[PDB]
């Protein structure tokens, strides 16, 4: 819908009730799953995905008609209403959670105007299109705004957009040519002008429009993405940026690539929604069983029913069997039990709340726990690989630092890395104390270099702990010990260092001032601010050029010219007129970028030694820069800078010409020396993914960064490796090529690249590929920018590409888009079986996070985008090892056992019902005294299997992260089969048969066994018989079946038991029952029954505790061997570190 | 400061005080030994006690059905089941004469004739007391649904309800006057209609030539023979004795209603309608019918006289009685000292199958690095 925006008169073509065409959305912004107004009907029809739900509605209202055993208004209809109501208030929390944070987002504050006259702080919600806006330095911005004006002349702000695109860098942003006059607050009510634009597009770097600025007459300037402040981006280097709101709500590129938090489902729920068919067909099926049996033994002229009843509930045999099917349909309720939804929901958010208050997930800087946004998928997270994962936010802080150097083919490095220490202690070296020693000998040299510093002039800007490049060769070196020579090489280098620059600086007075440097990017911030923690501190450009003071005395220096930074040039360039007369050209760069522009013929051994110090460095995973110089002639700097401004002067294709006359002066070079930036990781990240990939999880990093840093982080995290081949799918958007020589070109590459893994995509070889669970071959990894990506994802090459990407062990994508994120992990997601997490920081992170099973956010400060559309919201990356690996596999291997022992408890229950009906000609008589089975599933057996479900863990908090292989046990979905779930239901039945037939024979087959001799085998006394072993025998299976036999389960199962007993003690000493009159002092008095009691429940537990300690002792698990191993010990040494 | 610090207590951070219940073959050798232990001696102790009592059981139906008229004939031996240990002594069951007779009883007016069977049967050795009289009644099913749910438990209180609350209520097609008129009937239910209509005359201890004289009426009475609390349950009726009538089938012995002569029964003190009225749960149920507390039935032919009211072999069913002996445990159940002895034989064949495979065969040490599956 390409619109269009008019500033002081509407258009008459769109008049009253025909102006409001155009209609813009609201800039509110709905993560919450549910308004107040659709609320119900949309939650009703969510909690009605599971199945079971329509049969429980169908059976509330066939008890309505009064034919059937129960009446309808409490017994039947109180347990529905009540469950449906509890759930839907869950829900109506959690979202209002989620709700509450929207709302918090949705008030911050922005300057606005177009009827204010002023820029009074409003929200962003009060933001329509078409109104002016002014921003200041860091605030984020609220819609996507196009520029009018800045701070500073020619309009140059800078963006952030770390948050929509994973570019580190500031991206210069200007300010359209007639419009930048407006530096007021309120000049803009004479500002009469009109806006043209497009439709909305997911393209970041693709925008269009146009100006019409009204003695001016008719004015057009075309808008393309340098004029477009994005609504992620950060605004910076700008007191204020006086911009216009073009697009808001959902219009916007950011929130373009987001549905509304499409709500997830545990994968656990499908299973279950099959298993309660199952169930629903066997009910079925012995409901039929029963309707024929009665029918047939109700059609008889010779039964004693006949006589002394006198009846049928209709006038036939067939009409007597239909009513009684649908009765002992409603009899038998619990094959699909109605109790199993509202306990997964009760354990569900108990294990939501523990994962929330777990402290060794507890980010202090940000002073917030792993809060869970999404409580129902609590135990996904224990089945989960492809563990997507950002780079810009999530793996790197984002803080660079300046660690080595290589000048004049020498090295300065004295550096140590938590990377490198993992991957020298994961083999045999270098185990514990190397890295102590270590660290400490670079604690040494870090002071003894301190103390050199200090030995030379006196530094107030230096600051100790305030410096990482530390080299004490470097000092002795500049100092001028181990020769005359190297002294002026190192000098020279720390000068251009600070000479080739362009960043600003800034004094903090107080304390002795340090000095802030407010660069375009960090890597040349990290640059200059390792320039002065060696001398040669930097000042302000005051009039001429930069001023330097040099070890304690200050140089002023002319700079005369400076060609900037480019992504297309990968290096920049200064010319200054140094104090010794002569005029010096510096180029600093990528490595192959400056090994070009280089003299040839000279300096072999130089040049040679720092190539493979550079490639040392590259494959540390530093990020690399060359630095040369060439001594300008002044004739020659004067004709070349009459050539640049007369390029300058060429109105049209003037960037061209100016990099073409660029291009000739930096040809004859030399190396001074190569620097080494390190973009720092977070924390444990290098352990935490040797730990994720050692448990069975895949991790594809697919940042939205260029292809070199990606791998940079590649080798950082360990990632990359020095043994490992590269396969790099490329099709170069070769400049108009035909579309279909595209596609051609990416199925040769994916052909060549699948027959080397020695296989094609055949669609053969996929369904083998959708039963294999096996770490791949450990040498490959694939690196893929977004144009082949997007090129690869398209038809039938997608299939291929998969198989590539599942042989190739990692996979790092490049400057791929949010839509492209989405689409791999949608890729990954569905054209194989498999579960997937998503771990992000921002938006392109909320399109991977909504599209894959688990969200993961990261609150990295840069405005939560991300971490309001998340299952969870993490603050560090250290902290997925905790979660993933102790509240995943716990919680999934919970959910697996919880679900099988209920399957279990309702299926015993109702067999025996079943059994007695057997015993009484089909027509459907308790034997429960209608009492027991109101209250069974509700008190007597709900809280211990609730309470295995909630809090019962296998090993420990701490051998789960010692020994990760576990989880390969949730990888490949082996807690939750379908053999465990009919392996407990025919454990059900068995004990069914025993736990009723038992107490039956002891109480049956005998004339009034009750010691002094009175009437006990009465319908409803042995309704007690058989109900209380089983409510023993349920909590001992229950029991039996859990790992960590703790205070509050024992207590439970005790409570349970004892409250059965009081229940009928107490309930049958009135004469309310009347069945149950007095049944406690003359059904415990009795000795059968507690021979029962303790006889059916053995009889009952024994068979699976036979099979349990068989199948511990001749079979084993890995999760028994560990919990054998970590008894003794073996594990201590982890648990009393940890805790202490 | 950080206040959203999660309390670090040791239940949030799941810490509870705990035992991790693995399996070593320490643990289950010792569960498996305690549990074959006690339950072999319950076992033993189930088994002495079911033995201990001692009972028996006959069949009348072929009274009616094909009984002599005049002599006593035997029963045959599909009728007689006798458990007394005492074998072989100067009487033995297994040999019980039995005869038929119409006779012409009174009741409140109009001596009406109903039909007679007399049983002699022998016991071989004494039984001391509380010696109860149980009968039996096969395929005989109250455990209906609609059977079970249909009197009105404020009649058998006591109580005159209404003529139409009892109309309506679960007991539909019993609950108004079968005549023409609309009088209610008193027990308004097909669970009262139908009680027991048999008669037991107390055994007639014939001459044993110890005290010859011909009579010796072990006198066993029927009072006390329920709960008291279904003596809470029940009282005398509040109905005016004018609109109230047995329901059908009391009629035989109503044969002109509920009078100042034939009075409505009292169900506080009817105690044999207390042991029907409370439901059984199987269709072979026993019920309790007599008892004595006192006296030792001493080894003698005796004789009782049933009135055989009740037909039964009309859905063939069958009826019984029996006499048996009670202990701590109840009446003569062989099955549980075989079941407990089953359990416990079963858990003491495990246990050594255990301690075997876990200490003299192989041992599979524990927890070695070998069975991981990641190790392999
Ligand atoms: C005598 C035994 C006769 C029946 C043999 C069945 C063989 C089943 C083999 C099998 O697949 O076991 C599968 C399971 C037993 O696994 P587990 O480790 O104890 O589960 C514990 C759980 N992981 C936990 O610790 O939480 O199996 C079960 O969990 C239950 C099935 C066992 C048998 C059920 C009783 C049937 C007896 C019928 C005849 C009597
Ligand atoms: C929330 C409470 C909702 C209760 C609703 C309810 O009726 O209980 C239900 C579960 O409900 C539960 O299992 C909730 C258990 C929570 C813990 C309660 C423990 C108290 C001690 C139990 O219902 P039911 O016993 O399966 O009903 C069977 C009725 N029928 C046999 C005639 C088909
Ligand atoms: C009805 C009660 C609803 C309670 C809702 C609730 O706050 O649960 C809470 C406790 O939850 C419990 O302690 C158990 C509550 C009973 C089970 C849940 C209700 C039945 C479904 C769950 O807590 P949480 O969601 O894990 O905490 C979220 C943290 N946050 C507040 C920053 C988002
Ligand atoms: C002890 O209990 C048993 C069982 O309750 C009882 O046997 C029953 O006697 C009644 C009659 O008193 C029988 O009911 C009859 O059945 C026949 C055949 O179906 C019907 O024809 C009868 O209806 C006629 O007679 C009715 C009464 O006069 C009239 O109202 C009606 O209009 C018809 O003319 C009547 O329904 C019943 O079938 C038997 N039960 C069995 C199992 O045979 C026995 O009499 C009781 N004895 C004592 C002393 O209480
Ligand atoms: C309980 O339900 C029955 C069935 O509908 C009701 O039935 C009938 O009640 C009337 C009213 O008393 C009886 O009539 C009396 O009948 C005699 C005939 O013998 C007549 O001469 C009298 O004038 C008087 O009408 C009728 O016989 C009776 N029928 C049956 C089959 O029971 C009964 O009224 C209901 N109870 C109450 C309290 O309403
Ligand atoms: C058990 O039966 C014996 C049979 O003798 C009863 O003893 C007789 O009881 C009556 C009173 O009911 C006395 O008149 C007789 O003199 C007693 N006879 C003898 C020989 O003692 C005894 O009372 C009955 N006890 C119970 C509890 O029923
Ligand atoms: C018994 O009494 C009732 C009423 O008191 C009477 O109708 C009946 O005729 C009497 N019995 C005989 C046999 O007359
Ligand atoms: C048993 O004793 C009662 C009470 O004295 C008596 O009415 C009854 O006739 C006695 N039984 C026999 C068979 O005499
Ligand atoms: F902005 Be990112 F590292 F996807
Ligand atoms: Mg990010």
């Amino acid at each position: 819908a390409p619109r269009k925006l008019y500033f002081n008169l509407p258009p008459e073509l769109k008049d009253e009730e025909g102006h409001p065409i155009q209609q813009f959305p609201r800039n509110k912004i709905r993560t919450a799953k549910y308004t107040p107004l659709s609320f119900i009907p949309k939650n009703l029809w969510f909690q009605f995905h599971n199945i079971a739900n329509i049969f429980f509605l169908f059976l509330v209202i066939l008890v309505i008609f009064p034919i059937f055993g129960g009446v309808n208004p409490g017994l039947n209809s109180v347990p529905l209403i009540v469950i449906i109501t509890v759930t839907a208030i869950k829900d109506a929390i959690e979202d209002y959670r989620r709700t509450i944070l929207d709302i918090e987002l949705n008030n911050a504050p922005v300057h606005r105007l177009s009827g204010k006259a002023r820029f009074h702080k409003d929200a962003w919600k009060n933001l329509v299109v078409g109104d002016f806006v002014r921003i200041y330095n860091d605030d984020e911005l609220p819609a996507d705004i196009i520029i009018l004006a800045t701070s500073d002349p020619d309009g140059a702000c800078y963006v952030e957009t770390k948050n929509l695109d994973g570019e580190t860098n500031l991206k210069v942003r200007q300010a359209l040519r007639c419009g930048r006059t407006l530096k007021h607050a309120r000049d803009c009510e004479r500002a009469q002008f009109v806006i043209e634009s497009e439709p909305p597009q997911p393209n970041l770097y693709k925008y269009n429009g146009a100006i019409r600025w009204k003695e001016p007459r008719e004015m057009s300037e075309p808008i393309g993405i340098d004029n477009l402040l994005l609504r992620g981006c950060h605004l910076r280097n700008t007191e204020w940026a006086l911009g216009v709101v073009v697009f808001t709500g959902h219009d916007t590129k950011i929130m373009m690539n987001a549905g509304i938090t499409p709500s997830k489902r545990a994968r656990i729920a499908r299973e279950l929604n099959f298993n309660v068919i199952c169930n629903f067909g066997i009910l079925l099926i012995m409901c039929l069983i029963a309707a024929i049996a009665n029918g047939i033994a109700w059609g008889k002229t010779d039964a004693s029913l006949a006589w002394f009843e006198y009846g049928s509930i209709g006038g036939t045999p067939a009409l007597t069997g239909f009513i009684t099917f649908w009765a002992a349909v409603i009899v038998f309720q619990n094959l699909v039990p109605i109790s199993l939804y509202i306990s997964l929901e009760i354990v569900r958010t108990l294990q939501a709340f523990f994962i929330y208050s777990d402290v060794g997930m507890y980010y202090e800087k940000i002073d917030q726990p792993c809060i869970p946004k999404s409580w129902n998928i609590s135990d996904d997270v224990g089945q989960i690989e492809y563990i997507f994962s950002d780079k810009t936010g999530t793996l790197t802080q984002n803080v660079m630092e300046f660690k080595k150097a290589t000048i004049n083919g020498q090295p300065y490095g004295e550096a140590y890395t938590e990377a490198q220490a993992g991957m020298d202690r994961r083999r045999g070296i270098n185990v514990e104390e190397e890295a102590k020693v270590i660290r400490e000998e670079i604690a040494a040299a870090k002071v003894r270099a301190i103390r050199g510093l200090r030995e030379l002039h006196d530094n107030p800007y230096l600051h100790d702990e305030d410096m990482t490049f530390i080299a004490p060769d470097f000092v002795e070196d500049l100092a001028g010990k181990n020769g005359p020579e190297q002294q002026q090489a190192t000098e020279h280098f720390m000068l251009a260092l600070a000479l080739c620059h362009t960043v600003v600086a800034e004094k903090q007075p107080g304390d002795p001032p340090k000095m802030i440097f407010k660069a375009q990017s960090p890597d040349e911030a990290a640059l200059v601010a390792t320039a002065r923690d060696m001398g040669f501190t930097v000042l302000g450009m005051s009039d001429g050029g930069i001023n330097v003071n040099v070890m304690g005395k200050d140089m002023h220096f002319p700079v005369l010219s400076i060609i900037e930074f480019n992504s297309s040039r990968k290096r920049m360039s200064t010319i200054v007129r140094m104090p010794d007369g002569r005029i010096l050209l510096f180029c600093k760069g990528a490595d192959s970028v400056i090994y070009s522009r280089l003299k040839k013929g000279e300096q072999a051994d130089m040049r040679r030694e720092t190539a493979q110090h550079l490639e040392m460095f590259a494959v540390e995973g530093l990020r690399t820069l060359c630095i040369a110089e060439r001594e300008l002639s002044e004739e020659e700097y004067r004709e070349w800078r009459r050539e640049h401004d007369l390029a300058a002067t060429a109105l049209e294709n003037r960037e061209e010409k100016l990099e073409e006359v660029a291009d000739k002066i930096e040809r004859d070079l030399t190396l001074l020396g190569g620097t080494a930036i390190e973009d720092r990781l977070q924390d444990g990240v290098p352990d935490t993914i040797a730990l994720l990939a050692d448990a069975g999880i895949k991790l594809w990093v697919l940042t939205g960064d260029k292809v070199e840093t990606a791998i940079n982080i590649g080798f950082s995290c360990n990632l990359l490796n020095n043994d490992m081949d590269l396969l790099r799918l490329q099709v170069n958007e070769s400049d108009a090529s035909t579309e279909d020589d595209y596609l051609q070109l990416a199925e040769e590459q994916l052909k060549t690249n699948l027959e080397r893994f020695n296989m094609t995509g055949d669609d053969e070889e996929l369904k083998r590929a959708r039963k294999d669970h096996n770490a791949p071959s450990p040498t490959y990894a694939l690196v893929i920018d977004g144009f082949t990506l997007r090129w690869v994802l398209s038809d039938s090459l997608k299939q291929k590409f998969l198989l590539l990407c599942k042989q190739c062990k990692s996979v790092l994508c490049c400057r791929v888009s949010p839509a492209q994120k989405a689409a791999v992990v949608s890729m990954v997601k569905n054209g194989l079986d498999v579960m997937t997490l998503s771990i992000g920081d921002g938006a392109n992170d909320v399109a991977m996070i909504q599209e894959a099973d688990v969200g993961v956010g990261i609150a990295g400060e840069e405005g939560r985008q991300a971490v309001m559309s998340s299952d969870f919201a993490i603050g560090q990356f250290r902290f997925l090892q905790r979660l993933v690996l102790v509240h995943g596999r716990w919680s999934y291997r919970r959910l697996a056992e919880t679900i099988s022992n209920f399957f279990y408890k309702n299926m015993i229950w109702t067999w025996s019902i079943f059994w007695y009906q057997c015993y009484c000609n089909f027509d459907i008589a308790y034997i429960f005294e209608y009492t027991y089975i109101l209250m069974f599933n509700l008190f007597f057996t709900s809280v211990p299997v609730i309470l295995m479900g909630v809090l019962d863990q296998d090993v420990s908090d701490t051998v789960s992260l010692a020994v990760p292989q576990l989880y390969r046990r949730g990888i490949e979905r082996k807690e939750w089969t379908q053999t465990k779930f009919w392996l407990y239901m025919i454990d059900g039945v068995y004990q069914s048969v025993m736990s009723f037939f038992i107490p039956f024979i002891f109480v049956v087959l005998t004339p009034t066994a009750a010691g002094n001799g009175l009437d006990v085998s009465e319908r409803t006394r042995l309704g007690a018989y058989i109900a209380h072993p089983a409510v023993i025998t349920i909590n001992g299976y229950i029991l039996i079946n859990t790992y960590r036999w703790d205070w509050l389960m024992l207590l439970s199962i005790v409570l349970s038991d004892v409250f059965i007993f009081f229940w009928t003690g107490v309930y049958t000493a009135t004469t309310y029952s009347a069945g149950f009159y007095q049944a406690a002092p003359q059904v415990y008095q009795e000795l059968t029954f507690w021979m029962c009691l303790i006889v059916t429940p053995a009889l009952c537990l024994l068979p699976r505790l036979v099979v349990k300690c068989i199948q511990k002792q001749r079979f084993p698990y890995d999760v028994d061997i560990i919990r054998e191993q970590a008894n003794r010990g073996d594990f201590a040494a982890a648990d009393a570190a940890a805790v202490a | 400061a950080p206040k959203n610090r999660p309390p670090n207590t040791a239940f949030r951070q799941q810490r509870m005080r705990a035992w991790q219940c693995v399996l070593t073959p320490k643990l289950i050798v010792t569960v498996f030994s305690i549990l074959a232990a006690i339950y072999l001696g319950f076992g033993a102790w189930l088994t002495y006690l079911a033995h201990t009592v001692r009972d028996l059981k006959i069949d009348y139906t072929d009274c009616l059905t094909s009984a002599p008229k005049d002599d006593f004939e035997t029963i045959p031996q599909n009728h007689i089941t006798a458990h007394f240990s005492a074998k072989d002594s100067t009487f033995d069951p297994y040999k019980a004469q039995w005869k038929t007779t119409e006779r012409e009883v009174q009741v409140a007016n109009y001596t009406d004739n109903r039909q007679f069977c007399i049983v002699r049967f022998n016991i071989p050795e004494d039984l001391q007391p509380t010696i109860s009289f149980f009968y039996y009644l096969e395929n005989f099913y109250q455990n209906h649904r609609r059977y079970v749910n249909s009197f009105n438990a404020k009649q058998l209180l006591g109580d005159a309800v209404d003529g139409k609350t009892i109309n309506d209520s679960t007991c539909d097609p019993i609950t108004h006057d079968p005549k023409g008129t609309g009088k209610i009937v008193y027990p308004c239910g097909l669970v009262a209609n139908s009680i027991f209509n048999d008669t037991f005359s107390s055994p007639l201890a014939l001459a044993v030539r110890n005290s010859s004289d011909s009579s010796r009426p072990y006198n066993m009475t029927t009072k006390g023979i329920a709960w008291p609390g279904l003596k809470d349950l029940y009282g005398k009726t509040s109905y005016s004795l004018d609109q109230i009538v047995p329901p059908p089938n009391w009629e035989r012995r109503y044969k002109y209603g509920y009078q100042e002569n034939n009075p409505p029964p009292d169900l506080k003190t009817d105690e044999l309608f207390q042991n029907w009225m409370m439901l059984a749960a199987a269709p072979n149920f026993y019920k309790l019918y007599q008892k004595n507390d006192t006296h030792p039935m001493l080894a003698g032919q005796y004789e009782i006289e049933i009135e055989s009211n009740f037909d039964v072999t009309v859905y063939k069913g069958r009826k019984a009685f029996v006499i048996t002996t009670l202990s701590t445990m109840g009446s003569r159940n062989i099955w549980p000292g075989i079941i407990f002895l089953i359990v416990g034989g079963i858990c003491l064949v495990l246990d050594i199958y255990f301690i075997l495979s876990f200490f003299i065969w192989r041992p599979r040490k524990l927890g070695d690095p070998s069975y991981l599956s990641w190790n392999q």
